[PDB]
């Protein structure tokens, strides 16, 4: 049988590891402190997960696909870290702890935000060994378009711009979600079965579940997050119901792969479904 | 400016705005391209289809990261303007114009970051040997310059300067991590993607950091009136040093980013 | 062990006794004697003679630099604990004894540091052709780590903590630059001295590294009662870590030094 | 020689920019700026000339003298930004600007000291080309001889430890300033003499010059100041001050007569210069 907390557990310790590692403290030591106090907090490292198990799951390992993995991490961190901030969300604490501009004030938040989000393209880009130079500027590529203005950013523009609307439908609460969640899911199981030796087809399949997960990352987190949404346009009627028929849809697209290699995923979304947070 | 120089930033100019179409949704696209516009220009982007252009290759495989780098440069702009509330930072007297809230600006500089690397890792030409390799390399010295240890480093320490306290000293070195490491980024990356070796693009590399921290003292000279030419001629030196060994037209041209030719203009101006 | 490493101390002392005779002008000598025993010993000078012997050294070749390494560490000790008058640096928890006014103790470290060169460049022996390229290459290393990146460094943002409010992620890389970074230099430079090759110092020198943050990160335990044992094994683990490609009682006995 | 203060000008205009290569700002910035604030100041740079001047004396060139030029003038900066300091003779200004720790704290230009002095050995170290490694850790050691409890350092203690009273005879104060003064001056004119490949008679005969002016300099002064608290004249009386500079000054020449007498010009022109100025 498959342990998936025991798996997931594993690969947390090696991410945590190597984000520890490549995010050090050096001059300026604020800027850096900054960094490290939003990334190295734990979690379950969703993303980074992803990506590794997208890589070894075609056929490459988990040491290709690190660096990968950490700049997931680095972006959905600053991403959080500029989120908190006053002019944003507004949060005085995260994880039960101070936000980071509580406690480095925000000119430090916004810049060591900004340095995780360089860092993550430096990092891809130096420190992947064990795929072509092609291969990693295409990956560098699609991590830019799953982070920009056609992936994580314009969800979140699309979100505060949008905050004194009142008809907003499936449509724009698909838009959002896909954007602000599912864009950065997708990158990163996308980063990893293309750094795996991922053959297109695979890449494609991979990319559709990743997307089904990420609306999935949403669906039932409202039933996660409430207890605009989706239970106010369809109630828990038909809501717990949308997260099953995703939660069908991402894993029929892992049928195309041999289902001993697919479990980590298989399970990356029933977890992913099942969670309370 | 200079004729030449001018017409290199309106073609970088033109590239930008066939990049960025402003299209559905225009809340995201709006601002994006606003604010890519809003930002000042940078001679670390003109540097990099110059110095291309200086070791042979077509400052038409340099269009790319010449986008590149302004973009980062103005994601740093845009974030260097935000209004935080904390009185974390200095208001920097000069206050400037905002179309949009502190939210968007935040956000827009965060997308327009990664599109400098989206137009890099898309310029990739398959007819092109070396081009992974080369795009590669000049991701990394962009991430680089605007990362950490770049220009974050400089706009951290920026906000240490106080007005008419603060020595020569502190403010060159402000200068050199703010702006002369994304002019020696430019540089460097023009010299790459034209082929020239090691050799040329370290040396173009030195060139654009003395002529960014140049450049950077020149327009710091406007808040702490102390300019000497002490300063201005060390790195005018340290620059021009750089250059020799490039002879002929476009070494001129490079030359003169520096070092302005002699013009009736000025002397007439004086007179 | 403890025996190994208590006779390694008390050689080090021995030789400074025998390198620093009080004598006329007193004024000079006296002081200078004094405050280079009233400093506490540094694990960075241990570290050197081990290092050179786990290679293969006999131990006096070696001597000065430990020596020298002590006398840096002594001077900054000296000058770190001085009584300034413009509250620029707050007074240490325990205030130490100062038995010399402050210029006879600022003077005086200004004369131990380069005593420590003295005696380098006095130890090469003309009779041992490798001596020139070895000493020199650690007067390098000695004066890198005892300056402005270095060292100094350390003790410069070590003045930035604030007892019980700072985080780990700041103390440690204090000690880093305060310690550890001499530390690296100390087992480096007996890894030179003892005829090394190269990837044997560069891993002594990472082990030094690592085990001189975590001695300072015990040194500043008293003030931020934060003592993890988290940060504690992180740094072992890269310390022993560098030591396998060594293995014996030195890949070990250096074990007993991150005890 | 025709114009001496056009070679020393020449001479002091290469070293300020080798210094200002040198010792770059970089983190930790205060630390830096405070090492460059007193460094990168300007002044005579004798040191530095008498470094490379003798370098060159014996057949070197000035590439090869330039870093231990720039190690005798991060110690000479040194000791006067500790020199400065409250518990030393407690100064606020220095050529009209606020001294070092009057600028940065005390803190700052203590370690910033401490940091130029232990830059000075790196320096000549890590950057001196033209020489055989026993030949530098060989200088390496005459500049700690100079700058220690044998040289400047014990000049600096004996002074301040007898500020406090009056029967300090002849042999006292020159104690005093041949360790304060000339110490240095012979590290500086051996350290380029030895670079340039010089014979030991011949960085014999430089020491002796270098220790000749330095006390020279100390007797001038004290001369010049009655003209225009033991002090030459209040011990020999100013006639016999007189006297004796011009004997220093004569013997400083002498050392000087068997190198080519191109070389040994600026050397003699100094001597003179240290004899006859006005200040
Ligand atoms: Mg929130
Ligand atoms: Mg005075
Ligand atoms: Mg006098």
């Amino acid at each position: 049988m498959f342990d998936f907390d025991g798996y997931m557990l594993r690969k947390a310790k090696s991410v945590n590891k190597a984000l520890e590692a490549a995010v050090q403290m050096k001059e300026p030591l604020k800027i850096h402190e900054s960094m490290r106090y939003s990334l190295l907090a734990g979690g379950k490292r969703v993303r980074p997960m992803l990506c590794i198990a997208a890589c070894e799951l075609v056929g490459g390992d988990e040491s290709t696909a690190m660096p990968a993995a950490c700049a997931v991490e680095m972006i959905h961190t600053m991403s959080l870290m500029h989120d908190d901030l006053p002019c944003m969300d507004n949060d005085d604490l995260r994880r039960g702890k101070p936000t980071n501009h509580m406690a480095f004030g925000e000119s430090v938040a916004v810049l060591a935000g900004d340095a995780l989000l360089s860092f993550a393209f430096e990092h891809v880009a130096a420190a992947t060994k064990g795929a072509p130079p092609e291969r990693i500027v295409r990956v560098l590529g699609e991590l830019a378009v799953s982070i920009g203005s056609e992936g994580l950013v314009a969800g979140q523009v699309v979100d505060v711009c949008s905050e004194g609307m009142a008809e907003v439908g499936l449509d724009h609460l698909e838009f959002i979600h896909h954007h602000k969640t599912a864009a950065l899911l997708q990158g990163s199981v996308v980063l990893g079965a293309i750094l795996g030796g991922g053959k297109e087809e695979e890449v494609a399949k991979l990319r559709k579940f990743a997307n089904c997960i990420g609306l999935l990352f949403q669906v039932v987190d409202d039933i996660l997050d409430v207890t605009t949404t989706y239970p106010k346009l369809i109630g828990v009627e038909k809501s717990k119901e949308f997260a099953d028929r995703l939660n069908r849809e991402a894993q029929e697209q892992l049928l195309h792969f041999h289902p001993h290699r697919a479990a980590p995923l298989i399970a990356l979304a029933n977890y992913i479904a099942y969670r309370d947070n | 400016m200079q004729p030449y120089w001018a017409a290199i930033e309106a073609d970088i100019e033109r590239y930008l705005k066939k990049s960025i179409t402003i299209r559905p949704p225009e809340t995201v696209f709006g601002p994006m391209h606003h604010l890519t516009f809003a930002a000042p220009a940078t001679a670390a982007s003109t540097l990099c289809l110059a110095a291309c252009e200086l070791v042979g290759g077509d400052r038409s495989q340099a269009m790319a990261a010449a986008a590149a780098i302004h973009l980062v440069h103005a994601a740093a702009y845009v974030h260097e303007h935000l209004p935080l509330t904390d009185g974390s930072r200095p208001v920097s007297k000069p206050a400037i114009q905002h179309k949009y809230g502190p939210n968007v600006e935040l956000l827009t500089g965060d997308g327009i970051v990664p599109f400098g690397f989206e137009l890099l890792a898309g310029s990739v030409d398959p007819a092109r040997t070396d081009d992974p390799d080369r795009i590669l390399r000049v991701i990394i010295e962009i991430s680089r310059a605007g990362g950490p240890e770049g220009m974050i480093s400089g706009l951290h320490r920026e906000e240490e300067i106080v007005d008419g306290n603060t020595s020569l000293d502190f403010i060159e070195y402000v200068c050199k991590k703010k702006y002369g490491e994304m002019h020696a980024c430019g540089a460097a990356c023009g010299a790459i993607l034209g082929g020239a070796a090691e050799e040329e693009i370290q040396k173009l590399r030195n060139f654009g950091l003395y002529q960014g921290t140049l450049r950077g003292m020149m327009e710091m000279k406007n808040s702490h009136q102390l300019i000497d030419e002490n300063i201005i001629g060390k790195l005018k030196e340290l620059a021009l040093e750089e250059l020799g060994g490039f002879h002929g037209k476009n070494a001129e041209l490079m030359s003169s980013l520096v070092a302005e030719p002699s013009l009736y203009a000025a002397h007439h101006h004086h007179h």
